[PDB]
C-alpha cells in the first residue's frame, strides 16, 4: 500500500479516452463559443474571450465586417420603470408605430436584396411578367382581405415573388378608404377561396403599415419594417392581448 | 448584460398565467411562472437524489442508480428505498419538463414568433412518457420502467432488447432507426451547405440562393430548398420518437415472441411457403 | 398560425435558373419538370441533374457491386425467383466463415464479397470526387466533402481496416438486409458489450445531439419565416430581427445563443463527431481492447447490482466438472 | 400480426435491469392442453415373488423387477412409445424372448439410455426426471428430432410442403432460419455444438486487452464463432420458449456469479447431457434402424433441447413420475 498510488494500469484506449475528452471541450469552448458571440458583442448596461471581426465579400461587390457598428434607434421608446436590471421595459408610446417589442425591425441595410444576376430579388407580379401561379392554386387577385374584427380591410393587387427561389413572399392590397396599398408577408395570411384572412391585426390599423419608398420594389429594412408591425400586432392589435391568457 | 440588439425586445407581455408578477428576467434567463414552477420540481428532484444517494453504497455520480420497484408492487406505492425515490423523482422530471416547455410558449409569445419550438420539444417528452408510464401501465407494474444512473440505463436498454431475442429486427426501431441516420446525415449536409455559401475561401465573394439550388440539383437531381429542408429536418428528428414510440409499446403489450419471428406474418404465407 | 410552416398555399412557376460553373456547363442532362405535390412541402422542380466522369465512374462501380452481390443472393436460393423475392431480407454476401488471415479467401468463401467491396469503395471515392469538384465549379466552400470524408473513413473501418489490423477478412460486414443487422451482434458480443465501449457512448451522443440540434434549428427558423429567417445568408452577412429574436428565445430559454451562422457550425460539427467517434472506437476494437466490459471493471467504470436470483457460480470450475 | 395483452411477466434480475419472462396466456394454454395428456401412473404393486431374471429367459436391463412389476412397466413402456400397435411392436407373440423385430434391440438400449439421464445427469433432470413419453409423446418416432441437416417442418407430425422437404435446395436458408427464431445466422447450431463436443460455445474472451499469441492472422478464431454461438443461444431460447434474460444479465453474456441465473448453470449441464445422448446413445442406432428412419447422410435421429422441452423452461411443466416408476432410475 503506497500514498499517491491509483488501482489504474495505463492502457492506449485510456490515453485515447482523455484526449478525446480534451479535443470536445477545446472546440467547444475556445472556437464554437467564440464563433457564438460575432453577433451582439461586446454586451451593453468580457472582451479577451470575443473573436477579431470577421469581414465577409458580398456578391454584388463591398464588404461588410461583423459585428456593425450601426447603432440601435429604438432606445427613447421605452423607459426603465424600475431600477432593477431584470423588468420588463414600458413603450413611452404606441409601441406598434413605435417598432419596440415583437414590433421591432432589426438596422438592416437600406439595400434592395438581389437575384445572382444583379436583378430585384422581391417584385410584384406587374413587374416579374414571365412568373405565374401554379395551375390549381388561388389566384388571390381581386379577393377582400378579412381582418381580426371581421371587418374587409382592403383588396389583393398583387403578389410578391421571390425570383431567387420561386417562392410568393408578399401580398400587395388595396387599403379601404386611403389612396395606399400596403405589403403583409404570407405568413400572416390564410388563404381561402373567396377571402384573405388576417387575425394578425385589426382593420383600422392597416392604415399605419409601414410604407415602401419605391413602388415596385422592397430594402432589406423594409421588409423588416413591414413584418415586424403585423407581429407587433400579436401583443398589441388589442390592450387583452399584451395580457395573460388563462 | 444585454446583448447589443437586446433591449429593445424587452418588453413586458406574453406570460399564459400570473400577469406581471414573474414576467422578469435574471442575467439572460425569463422567468415566468413556468420559470418558477420549473425550478420547483428541479429543487425537489435534484434533493431526492441526493437523498437517495446518502442512503445508498457510494457517492460516485456515475455509480448512483435510484431503480424502479421489484414486479410485486404492481402499479401500487413502494418504499422509497425500494422504488418510491424512483416514483417521486419521475413526478419532479415530469414537472420540470412540462413546466420548461410552457416557459418556451410564453418566450415564443413576448418576442411574437411561431411556438415551433415547444411543440418539438413535446415529442422527446411524450417519448420518455411511453418508455416510463404508458408502457408499464398496459403491462401492470412501475417494475418495467429503466432506473435512473448514467450506466445502470444502458444495462436496462441492454436487457430490454434481449427480451426479444433480437430488438434488430423489430419494424419500429427499424424506422426509428433510419430517422436517426438520415438526420444526422441531413444536418450534415444542410450545415455543410450554408458554411460553403457564407466562407467559400480565399477572399472570394460570398455565394446566393441560387448557388444552393445549383449545388445540390448537380450533385442528385433535385434542391428541396431554403425553408423546407427546416421544415424537412424537424419532420426527419420528430420521426425517430413517434416511430420509435409504436415499437417500444408494441414489445410485451402487442408481442411476447422474438421480433425476427414477427416477420413470419410475410415468410408463412402459404402460396410461396 | 403561420400556415406557410406547414406547405405552399400559393406557389410560383417561372424560367428555369441556371448558376455556371467553371467546367461541366455541358454535362447537365434532362429537360426540368414541374411537380404540382412535391411544390406543396418543397421545390416544385426535378432535374437537371450533373453527368460528368466521376458520376458515370460511380454508377459503373456501384452497379458492379450490386449485381455481384444480388447474383451471389440468387445463388444462395438457386435461381428460383419466387423464394428469391420470398427470401429477400433473410440473403446476404458473407466474408470468409474460415481464418485464412489476410489470405485473398476463395470465391466460394469470401472472394465475391471481397471484389463487392472494392467495387463498392471505388463508387465512394468517384461520389466524393463529384461531391468535393461541384462545390470547387460553383464557388462554394468543400464542408460537405470533409463532413462526406468522415461517414467513408468509418465504412474504411468497419470494411477493411478493422479487418486488416487484426488480420482476419472474417471481422467484415456481410451485404444483406438481416445479414449486415446480424453483424452488429455478432461484433458486440465479440468484443464483450459495445454499451461499455466509450466511443459507442460519444457516438451515440452526438448522434441524440443531431436530433436535439436539427428539431431545435428547424423549429426556430420556422418560428421566424414571418420575418424571412429562411434567407439564412443574408442574415449572416445583415443581421435582421428573424436571427435576433432567434438567438433571443435561446439566451432566455437556456442563457446563452449562437448565429444564425455558427448554429450551422454547431451542426456541421455534431454530424462529422458521430463518424469521428465511431471510427476511433472500431480502430481500438481487437487491436487494443478484446472486451469492453473488462476494460470498463480494469478502469472501474462498470455499475455492480445485487443479487435477485442466488449468484451462480460457473459450472466449469466446479471440481469434478465435465469439459 | 399481434398478440393481445394482457402479458404474464416475470423478474429474473433486480428490480430496474428490465431481465424477465414475457408470455402471452393462450400460448401458455395450449401448451399446457398438449402437456396435460402425459398418462397418470399405473396403480403401484406389491413386490410378490421373485426376481423375473429366473423366471423370463432374456431380460437384461430390468432383471431385479418382481412379474408384476415388469409387466406394469411394460404396460407403461407401451402407453408411452406404441400405444395404437400394442406389445407386439416389439414382439413376436410365439415367442416373448425374440429380439426379431427391430424396436425390441432399440427399446432396450433406449431403457438404458433414460436411466443413464435419471442417474447421471441429475445435475440436469434433478428429481423431475423422465420417462419414455418425456420425449415420445405416445408415437414410435419422437415428434422433434434432429438429422445432421436443418428439416421442416419442426414437428414431423406435420406434412412438409414442397419447399420445406430437405431435397428442394432453394428452402434451405428457411429450414436455417425456422430453427434459429427466424434469424438471417448462416449457421446450424445442431450439427455446430448438440451432434458432439468438437466446439467451445465460449467466444468472448475473459481480459480486458488482446493476450498476445491469439489475437492476430491465423490464431485468431474467426468472427463466425460469435455468430455461430449466437444462433445456438437463438435456438435454445425457442426450444424452451424463453429469451436471453432467463439465464443471462446482457451486461456481460460471458461473467457467471450475480451476471447469471441458476437456470443457466444447469442449461450448461443440459448441453452436456445433450452431447453424450447424441454420441453414446442416438447416434450409434444407425446400424439398428431400416433406411426409412435415417436422413441423407445414414444418420440416426437425434436429440436437442426441444426433444424434450417443446417450448417450455421445464418439460411438460415440471410433470414426474421418477416415484412412480424407480426402474427408470436413478440406479444406486
Ligand atoms: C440490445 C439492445 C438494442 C436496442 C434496444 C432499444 C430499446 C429497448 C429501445 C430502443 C430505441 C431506439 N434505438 Mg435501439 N438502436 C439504435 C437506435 C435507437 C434510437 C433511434 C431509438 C430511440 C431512442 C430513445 O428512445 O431515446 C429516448 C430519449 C429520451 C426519451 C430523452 C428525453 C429527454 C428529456 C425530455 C429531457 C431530459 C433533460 C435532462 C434531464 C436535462 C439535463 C440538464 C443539463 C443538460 C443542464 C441504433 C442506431 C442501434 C444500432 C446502430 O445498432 C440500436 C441497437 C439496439 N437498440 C440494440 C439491438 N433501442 C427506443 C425505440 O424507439 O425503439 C423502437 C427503445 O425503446
Ligand atoms: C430507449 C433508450 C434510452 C437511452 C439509451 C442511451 C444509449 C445507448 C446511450 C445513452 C447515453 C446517454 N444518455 Mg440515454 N438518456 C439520458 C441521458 C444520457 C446521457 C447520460 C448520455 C448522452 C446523451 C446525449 O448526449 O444526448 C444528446 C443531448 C445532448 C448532446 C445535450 C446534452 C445532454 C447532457 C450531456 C445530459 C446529461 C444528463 C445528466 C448527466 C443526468 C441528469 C442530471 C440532473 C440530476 C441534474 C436522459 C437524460 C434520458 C431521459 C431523461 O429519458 C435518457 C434516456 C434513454 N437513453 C432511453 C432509456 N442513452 C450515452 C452514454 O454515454 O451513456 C453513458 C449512450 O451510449
Ligand atoms: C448488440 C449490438 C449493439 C450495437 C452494435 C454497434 C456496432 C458494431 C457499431 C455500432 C455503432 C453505433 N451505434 Mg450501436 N447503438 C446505437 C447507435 C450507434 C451509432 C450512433 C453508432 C455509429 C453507427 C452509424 O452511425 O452508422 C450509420 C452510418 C453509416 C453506416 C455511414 C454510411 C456512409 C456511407 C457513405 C453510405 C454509402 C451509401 C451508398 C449509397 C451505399 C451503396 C451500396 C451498394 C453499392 C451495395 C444506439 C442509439 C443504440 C441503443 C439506443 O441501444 C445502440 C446499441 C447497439 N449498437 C448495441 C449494443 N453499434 C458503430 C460505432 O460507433 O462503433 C463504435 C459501430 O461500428
Ligand atoms: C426527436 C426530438 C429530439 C429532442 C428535441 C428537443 N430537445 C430539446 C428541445 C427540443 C426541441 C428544447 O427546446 C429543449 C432545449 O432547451 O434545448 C436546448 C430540449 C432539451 N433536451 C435536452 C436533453 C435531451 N434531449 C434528448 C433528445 C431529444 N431532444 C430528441 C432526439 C436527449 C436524449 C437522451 O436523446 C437528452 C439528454 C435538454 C438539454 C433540454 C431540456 C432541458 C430541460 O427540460 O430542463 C428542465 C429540467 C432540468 C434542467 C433538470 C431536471 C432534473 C430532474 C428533475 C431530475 C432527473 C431526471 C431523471 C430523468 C434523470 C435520469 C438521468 C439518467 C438517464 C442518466
Ligand atoms: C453523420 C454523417 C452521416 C452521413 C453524411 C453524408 N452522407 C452523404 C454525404 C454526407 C456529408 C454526401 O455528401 C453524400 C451525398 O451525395 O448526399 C446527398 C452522401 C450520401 N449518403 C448516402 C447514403 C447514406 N448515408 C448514410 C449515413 C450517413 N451519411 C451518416 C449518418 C447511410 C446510412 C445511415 O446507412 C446511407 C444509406 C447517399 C445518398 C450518398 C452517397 C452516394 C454514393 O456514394 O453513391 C455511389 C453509388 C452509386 C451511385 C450506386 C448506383 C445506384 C444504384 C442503382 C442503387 C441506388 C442507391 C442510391 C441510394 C444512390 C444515390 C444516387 C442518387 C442520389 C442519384
Ligand atoms: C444573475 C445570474 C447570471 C444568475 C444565474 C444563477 C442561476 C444558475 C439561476 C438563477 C436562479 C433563478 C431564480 C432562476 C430563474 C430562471 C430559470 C428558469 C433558470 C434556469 C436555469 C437552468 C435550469 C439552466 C440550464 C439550462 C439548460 C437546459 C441548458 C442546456 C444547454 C445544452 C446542453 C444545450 C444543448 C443544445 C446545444 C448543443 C446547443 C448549442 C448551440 C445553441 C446555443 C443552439 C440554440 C440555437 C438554435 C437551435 C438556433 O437555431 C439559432 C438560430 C439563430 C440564432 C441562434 C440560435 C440558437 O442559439
Ligand atoms: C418396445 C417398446 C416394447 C414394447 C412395446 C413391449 N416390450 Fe416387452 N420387452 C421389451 C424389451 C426390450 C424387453 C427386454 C427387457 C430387458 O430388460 O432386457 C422386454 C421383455 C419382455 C418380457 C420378458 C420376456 C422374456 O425374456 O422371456 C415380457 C414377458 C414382455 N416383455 C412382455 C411385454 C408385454 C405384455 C407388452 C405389452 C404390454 C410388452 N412387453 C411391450 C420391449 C418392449
Ligand atoms: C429423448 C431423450 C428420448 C427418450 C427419453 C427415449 N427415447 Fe426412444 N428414441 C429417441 C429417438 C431420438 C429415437 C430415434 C428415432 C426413431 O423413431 O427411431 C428413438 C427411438 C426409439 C425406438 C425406435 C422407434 C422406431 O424407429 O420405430 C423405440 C422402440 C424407442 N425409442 C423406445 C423408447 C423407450 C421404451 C423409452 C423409455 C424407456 C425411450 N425410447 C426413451 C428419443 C428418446
Ligand atoms: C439458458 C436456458 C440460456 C438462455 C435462454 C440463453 N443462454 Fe446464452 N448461454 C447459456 C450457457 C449455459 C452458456 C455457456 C455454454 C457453454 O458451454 O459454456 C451460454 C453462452 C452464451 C454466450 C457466450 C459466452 C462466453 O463465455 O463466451 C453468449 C454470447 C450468449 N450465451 C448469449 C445469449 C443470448 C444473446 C441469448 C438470447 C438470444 C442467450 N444467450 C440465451 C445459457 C443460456
Ligand atoms: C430430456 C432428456 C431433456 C433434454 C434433451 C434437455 N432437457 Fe432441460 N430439463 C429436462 C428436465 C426433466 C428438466 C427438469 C425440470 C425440473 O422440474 O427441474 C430440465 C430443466 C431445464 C432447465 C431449468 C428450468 C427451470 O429451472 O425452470 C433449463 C434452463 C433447461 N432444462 C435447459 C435445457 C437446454 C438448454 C437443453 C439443450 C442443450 C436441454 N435443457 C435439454 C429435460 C431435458
Ligand atoms: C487489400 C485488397 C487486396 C483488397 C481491398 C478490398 C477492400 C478495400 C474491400 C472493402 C470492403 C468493404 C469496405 C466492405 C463494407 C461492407 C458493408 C459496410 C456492407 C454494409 C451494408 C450492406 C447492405 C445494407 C446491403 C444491402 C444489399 C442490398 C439491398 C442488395 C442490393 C439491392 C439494391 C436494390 C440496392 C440497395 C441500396 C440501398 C441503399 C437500399
Ligand atoms: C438552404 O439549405 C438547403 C437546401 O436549400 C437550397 C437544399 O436544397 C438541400 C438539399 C436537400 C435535398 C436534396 C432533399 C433530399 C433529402 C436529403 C436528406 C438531403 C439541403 C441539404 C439544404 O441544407
Ligand atoms: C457529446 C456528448 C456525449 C457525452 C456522452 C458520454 C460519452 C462517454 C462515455 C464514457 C462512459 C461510458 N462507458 C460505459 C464506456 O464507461
Ligand atoms: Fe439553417
Amino acid at each position: 500500500m503506497y500514498h499517491g498510488a491509483l488501482a489504474q494500469h495505463l492502457d492506449i484506449a485510456q490515453l485515447v479516452w482523455y484526449a478525446q475528452w480534451l479535443v470536445i471541450w477545446t472546440v467547444v469552448l475556445l472556437y464554437l463559443r467564440r464563433e457564438d458571440r460575432r453577433e451582439g458583442y461586446p454586451l451593453v448596461e468580457q472582451v479577451y474571450e470575443l473573436p477579431y471581426p470577421k469581414t465577409f465579400v458580398l456578391p454584388h461587390g463591398g464588404t461588410v465586417t461583423v459585428p456593425r457598428r450601426r447603432p440601435e434607434t429604438r432606445e427613447l421608446k421605452l423607459a426603465q420603470t424600475d431600477g432593477f436590471e431584470g423588468a420588463p421595459l414600458q413603450p413611452t408610446g404606441n409601441p406598434l408605430v413605435d417598432a419596440v417589442g415583437p414590433a421591432s425591425y432589426a438596422e438592416r441595410a437600406e439595400v434592395v436584396d438581389a437575384t445572382v444576376d444583379g436583378k430585384a430579388k422581391i417584385v410584384p407580379l406587374r413587374v416579374a411578367t414571365d412568373f405565374s401561379i401554379a395551375e390549381g392554386d388561388v389566384d388571390p387577385r381581386g379577393l377582400p382581405v378579412v381582418a381580426a374584427d371581421g371587418v374587409e380591410a382592403g383588396t389583393v393587387t398583387d403578389l410578391w415573388v421571390d425570383r431567387s427561389e420561386h417562392y410568393f413572399r408578399y401580398l400587395e392590397l388595396s387599403v379601404a378608404g386611403s389612396a395606399r396599398t400596403a405589403l403583409i408577408p404570407l405568413g400572416f395570411c390564410d388563404v381561402k377561396k373567396d377571402k384573405i384572412v388576417v387575425t394578425s391585426i385589426l382593420s383600422e390599423q392597416f392604415a399605419n403599415v409601414p410604407r415602401l419608398q419605391s413602388r415596385d420594389q422592397i430594402t432589406l429594412r423594409e421588409e423588416d419594417k413591414v413584418s415586424a408591425y403585423y407581429a407587433g400586432g400579436l401583443l398589441y392589435a388589442t390592450p387583452e392581448r399584451a395580457e395573460s391568457l388563462l | 448584460a444585454l446583448l447589443s440588439f437586446e433591449r429593445k425586445y424587452r418588453v413586458r407581455g406574453g406570460t399564459l398565467i400570473g400577469g406581471d408578477l414573474f414576467d422578469f428576467w435574471v442575467g439572460p434567463y425569463f422567468v415566468g411562472f413556468f420559470g418558477v414552477s420549473a425550478i420547483f420540481f428541479i429543487f425537489l428532484g435534484v434533493s431526492l437524489i441526493g437523498y437517495a444517494a446518502s442512503q445508498g453504497p457510494t457517492w460516485d455520480p456515475f455509480a448512483i442508480s435510484i431503480n424502479p420497484p421489484d414486479l410485486k408492487y404492481g402499479l401500487g406505492a413502494a418504499p422509497l428505498l425500494e422504488g418510491g425515490f424512483w416514483q417521486a423523482i419521475t413526478v419532479c422530471a415530469l414537472g420540470a419538463f412540462i413546466s420548461w416547455m410552457l416557459r418556451e410558449v410564453e418566450i415564443s409569445r413576448k418576442l411574437g414568433i411561431g411556438w415551433h419550438v415547444p411543440l418539438a420539444f413535446c415529442v422527446p417528452i411524450f417519448m420518455f412518457c411511453v418508455l416510463q408510464v404508458f408502457r408499464p401501465l398496459l403491462l401492470g407494474s412501475w417494475g418495467h420502467a429503466f432506473p435512473y444512473g448514467i450506466l445502470s440505463h444502458l444495462d436496462w436498454v441492454n436487457n430490454f432488447g434481449y427480451q426479444y431475442l433480437n430488438w434488430h429486427y423489430n419494424p419500429g426501431h427499424m424506422s426509428s432507426v433510419s430517422f436517426l441516420f438520415v438526420n444526422a446525415m441531413a444536418l450534415g449536409l444542410h450545415g455543410g451547405l450554408i458554411l460553403s455559401v457564407a466562407n467559400p475561401g480565399d477572399g472570394d465573394k460570398v455565394k446566393t440562393a441560387e448557388h444552393e439550388n445549383q449545388y445540390f440539383r448537380d450533385v442528385v437531381g433535385y434542391s428541396i430548398g431554403a425553408l423546407s429542408i427546416h421544415r424537412l429536418g424537424l419532420f426527419l428528428a420528430s420521426n425517430i420518437f413517434l416511430t420509435g414510440a409504436f415499437g417500444t409499446i408494441a414489445s410485451g403489450p402487442f408481442w411476447t415472441r422474438g421480433w425476427p419471428e414477427w416477420w413470419g406474418w410475410w415468410l408463412d404465407i402459404p402460396f410461396w411457403s | 398560425a403561420d400556415y406557410q410552416t406547414i406547405y405552399t398555399q400559393i406557389q410560383a412557376r417561372g424560367p428555369h435558373i441556371t448558376v455556371s460553373g467553371e467546367w461541366g456547363d455541358n454535362d447537365r442532362v434532362g429537360k426540368p419538370f414541374y411537380s404540382y405535390w412535391l411544390g406543396k412541402i418543397g421545390d416544385a422542380q426535378i432535374g437537371p441533374i450533373y453527368l460528368g466522369a466521376s458520376g458515370i465512374a460511380a454508377f459503373a462501380f456501384g452497379s458492379t457491386a450490386i449485381l455481384i452481390i444480388l447474383f451471389n443472393m440468387a445463388a444462395e436460393v438457386h435461381f428460383d425467383p419466387l423464394q428469391f423475392f420470398r427470401q429477400f431480407f433473410w440473403l446476404g454476401l458473407y466474408p470468409p466463415k474460415a481464418q485464412y488471415g489476410m489470405g485473398i479467401p476463395p470465391l466460394h468463401d469470401g472472394g465475391w464479397w471481397l471484389m463487392a467491396g472494392l467495387f463498392m469503395t471505388l463508387s465512394l471515392g468517384s461520389w466524393w470526387i463529384r461531391v468535393y469538384s461541384r462545390a470547387r465549379a460553383l464557388g462554394l466552400g468543400t464542408h460537405i466533402a470533409w463532413n462526406f470524408a468522415a461517414a467513408i473513413f468509418f465504412v474504411l473501418c468497419i470494411g477493411c481496416i478493422h479487418p486488416t489490423l487484426v488480420g482476419s477478412w472474417s471481422e467484415g460486414v456481410p451485404f444483406g438486409i438481416w445479414p449486415h443487422i446480424d453483424w452488429l451482434t455478432a461484433f458486440s458480443i465479440r468484443y464483450g458489450n459495445f454499451y461499455y465501449c466509450p466511443w459507442h457512448g460519444f457516438s451515440i451522443g452526438f448522434a441524440y445531439g443531431c436530433g436535439l440540434l436539427f428539431a431545435a434549428h428547424g423549429a426556430t427558423i420556422l418560428a421566424v419565416a414571418r420575418f424571412g429567417g429562411d434567407r439564412e445568408i443574408e442574415q449572416i452577412t445583415d443581421r435582421g430581427t428573424a436571427v435576433e429574436r432567434a438567438a433571443l428565445f435561446w439566451r432566455w430559454t437556456i442563457g446563452f445563443n449562437a448565429t444564425i451562422e455558427s448554429v450551422h457550425r454547431w451542426g456541421w460539427f455534431f454530424s462529422l463527431m458521430v463518424m469521428v467517434s465511431a471510427s476511433v472506437g472500431i480502430l481500438l476494437t481487437g487491436t487494443f481492447v478484446d472486451n469492453w466490459y473488462l476494460w470498463c471493471v480494469k478502469h472501474g467504470a462498470a455499475p455492480d447490482y445485487p443479487a435477485y436470483l442466488p449468484a451462480t457460480p460457473d459450472p466449469a470450475s466446479l471440481p469434478g466438472a465435465p469439459k | 400480426c399481434f398478440e393481445p395483452p394482457p402479458a404474464t411477466t416475470t423478474q429474473t434480475g433486480f428490480r430496474g435491469l428490465s431481465m424477465g419472462e414475457v408470455l402471452h396466456p393462450a400460448t401458455v394454454k395450449a401448451k399446457k392442453e398438449r402437456d396435460a395428456q402425459y398418462p397418470p401412473a399405473l396403480a403401484a404393486v406389491k413386490a410378490e415373488g421373485p426376481p423375473v431374471s429366473q423366471v423370463y429367459k432374456n431380460v437384461k436391463v430390468l432383471g431385479n423387477l418382481t412379474e408384476a412389476e415388469f409387466l406394469r412397466t411394460m404396460t407403461a413402456i407401451t402407453e408411452w412409445v406404441s400405444p395404437q400397435e400394442g406389445c407386439t411392436y416389439c414382439h413376436d407373440e410365439n415367442n416373448l424372448a425374440s429380439e426379431a423385430k427391430y424396436p425390441y434391440v432399440v427399446a432396450r438400449r433406449m431403457l438404458e439410455m433414460t436411466r443413464a439421464i435419471n442417474t447421471n445427469w441429475t445435475q440436469h433432470v434433478a428429481q423431475t426426471g423422465v420417462t419414455c413419453y418425456t420425449c415420445h409423446r405416445g408415437t414410435p418416432l419422437p415428434p422433434y428430432v434432429r438429422y445432421l441437416e436443418p428439416t421442416l417442418p419442426l414437428n414431423n407430425r406435420e406434412t412438409p410442403t414442397h419447399v420445406e422437404r430437405v431435397e428442394t435446395r432453394s428452402g434451405y436458408v428457411v429450414r436455417l432460419a425456422k430453427y434459429t427464431a427466424y434469424s438471417a445466422l448462416n449457421y446450424d447450431p445442431f450439427t455446430m455444438f448438440l451432434a458432439n463436443d468438437k466446439r467451445q460455445v465460449r467466444v468472448v474472451p475473459q481480459t480486458a486487452l488482446p493476450l498476445v499469441g491469439v489475437s492476430r492472422g491465423k490464431e485468431r478464431r474467426p468472427l463466425s464463432d460469435a455468430y455461430a454461438t449466437f444462433a445456438l443461444m437463438m435456438s435454445i431460447s425457442d426450444s424452451l420458449g424463453t429469451n436471453c434474460t432467463f439465464c443471462h444479465n446482457a451486461q456481460t453474456f460471458e461473467s457467471w456469479g450475480k451476471k447469471s441465473t441458476p437456470q443457466r448453470a444447469i442449461a450448461w449441464w443440459g448441453i452436456r447431457m445433450v452431447r453424450d445422448l447424441n454420441m453414446n446413445y442416438l447416434a450409434p442406432l444407425n446400424a439398428s434402424l431400416p433406411a426409412s428412419r435415417l436422413g441423407r447422410q445414414g444418420e440416426a435421429p437425434q436429440a436437442d433441447c426441444r426433444t424434450c422441452h417443446q417450448g417450455v423452461t421445464k418439460p411438460l411443466f415440471g410433470a414426474s413420475r421418477l416415484k412412480d416408476y424407480p426402474e427408470l432410475g436413478p440406479i444406486k
